[PDB]
């Protein structure tokens, strides 16, 4: 079961009976076909808090701190290009001039233009690819 | 002992000025006697220590603070912010009074009055005390 | 009441100072009633109420202190002393307020929220927020990379720095995570009492729910 699931995280099927989810495995071991059913109840509010709500909230806070630290980083790069143009008495190839960063306008452009797809839950797919190394870290912490 | 006459309008009776007289022993909280009149008829009743306590407890307020509300309502101690409202059936003799805020009235308390049998006589007493009280504050003034 | 639920999905979370703990609460009030969701960051609780329940429960809790349902609701919209019990899983939330210069009582009869609303009001929004925040990190990291291409052009031809304290090191995202994870993550991911959540994330919460 472990060696079957590790690469994938054979065939599977998913059936609900009242509150309970059954996950079915058709595969093979020793050339012979192998069958399993997982029998899952609804997770308790403890588990959902510990595995989902709390870590997901702790990730959003830490990511908000990332955005803050990247905004102070951005402004510190803007003081630096200013110090070149304004007093460091020089120019560039022009094709690379960036706009001065302001997090108010960064957020308003982000939230008109990019939010519709960015917060897409979808298949949960992109959460497992983009966010897990943060998830493991937040849970440890 | 203290008394205090106060002039009011019942909601029932826009154009009749009524008079509320309250009479007690310095703490209103100890209980008091209360008279209403309109210059033709009079009504009376009484309120006690445990009844004021009970009324404040039903309204979840520190007694003394609720007594504050009572002084302000019954003894003309209202500020400009305070708007009190006075209601009476003579027919049932049920008094109640209220405060107005949040664009709504809010009951502060209620009385069983009884119509008084000797109307012109408690009126006589009442307005003698007034003639006295005007004359005192007059003689005090001349002195000052 | 369907519009009360719809308002609720898109209301932000407030933070409540109990004596006993704190709570998080999102509420939507109208003249029609209310809907409320509450959490202590371990559990979640729900109530929805129309004006019928308002005038009944208010007449019980506040015997002679009459109003139309909508005037009580209007005051709760102002939002006092909070206490609670979990009795079974009624998080009964007991609220003492001042209105009309009178003490007032409301008790919220909050049952364990359904897993479906926990998904719609927390998990999905909170996920959607983490993905959106990560796209913001991604766009600040492209912006930081773009400003380095710009500043490297200066470093490539003339253009010395004057103020000897304006230097930036070249932005690199893996190492910015590495330092963050040791120096910043302990504090920043701490749930605490949920005041950090209500203080800085409610705009994104409102946006992601409306998306």
């Amino acid at each position: 079961l472990d060696n079957l699931l590790r690469p994938l995280l054979a065939t599977f099927s998913c059936d609900c009976v009242a509150d309970a989810l059954i996950l079915r495995v058709r595969s093979e071991l020793s050339g012979l076909p192998f069958y399993w059913n997982f029998h899952c109840m609804l997770a308790s509010p403890s588990l959902v808090s510990q595995h989902l709500i709390r870590p997901l909230m702790g990730m959003s806070l830490a990511l908000q701190c990332q955005v803050r630290e990247l905004a102070t980083l951005l402004h510190m790069k803007d003081l630096e290009i200013q110090d070149y143009q304004e007093s460091g008495a020089t120019l560039i190839r022009d094709r690379l001039k960036t706009e001065p960063f302001e997090e108010n306008s960064f957020l308003e452009q982000f939230m008109i233009e990019k939010l519709p797809e960015a917060c897409s839950i979808g298949d949960g797919k992109p959460f497992v690819m983009n966010l897990q190394d943060l998830y493991m870290a937040v849970t440890t912490q | 002992m203290e008394r205090k006459i106060s002039r009011i309008h019942l909601v029932s009776e826009p154009s009749i000025t009524h008079f509320l007289q309250v009479s007690w022993e310095k703490t209103l909280e100890s209980g008091f006697v209360i008279t209403l009149t309109d210059g033709h008829s009079a009504w009376t009743g009484t309120v006690s220590e445990s009844e004021i306590s009970q009324e404040a407890d039903d309204m979840a307020m520190e007694k003394g603070k609720y007594v504050g509300e009572l002084r302000k309502a019954l003894l003309s101690g209202a500020g400009p912010a305070d708007v009190y409202t006075f209601n009476f059936s003579k027919e049932s003799c049920y008094f109640f009074f209220e405060k107005n805020l949040k664009d709504v009235s809010f009951r502060l308390g209620s009385f069983n009055l009884e119509k008084v049998e000797n109307p012109a006589e408690v009126i006589r007493e009442l307005i003698c005390y007034c003639l006295d009280t005007i004359a005192e504050n007059q003689a005090k003034n001349e002195h000052l | 009441m369907e519009e009360l639920e719809q308002g609720l999905l898109m209301q932000p979370w407030a933070w409540l100072q109990l004596a006993e703990n704190s709570l998080l609460a999102k509420v939507f009030i109208t003249k029609q009633g209310y809907a409320l969701l509450v959490s202590d960051l371990q559990q979640v609780w729900h109530e929805q109420v129309d004006t019928s329940v308002v005038s009944q429960r208010a007449k019980e809790l506040n015997k002679r202190l009459t109003a139309p349902p909508a005037a009580f609701l209007c005051h709760l919209d102002n939002l006092a002393t909070f206490s609670c019990d979990c009795v079974a899983d009624a998080l009964i939330l007991r609220v003492r307020s001042e209105l009309s210069g009178l003490p007032f009582y409301w008790n919220f009869h909050c049952m364990l929220a359904s897993p479906s609303l926990v998904s719609q009001h927390l998990i999905r929004p909170l996920m959607g927020m983490s993905l959106a925040l990560q796209c913001q990190v991604r766009e600040l990291a492209t912006l930081l990379h773009m400003k380095d291409l710009e500043i490297q052009d200066y470093q490539e031809s003339g253009a010395t720095l004057i103020r000897d304290r304006l230097k930036t090191e070249p932005f690199e995202e893996n190492s910015f995570l590495e330092q963050f994870m040791i120096e910043k993550l302990p504090e920043a991911c701490s749930i605490g009492d949920g005041k950090p959540f209500v203080m800085n994330l409610q705009d994104l919460y409102m946006a992601v729910t409306t998306q």
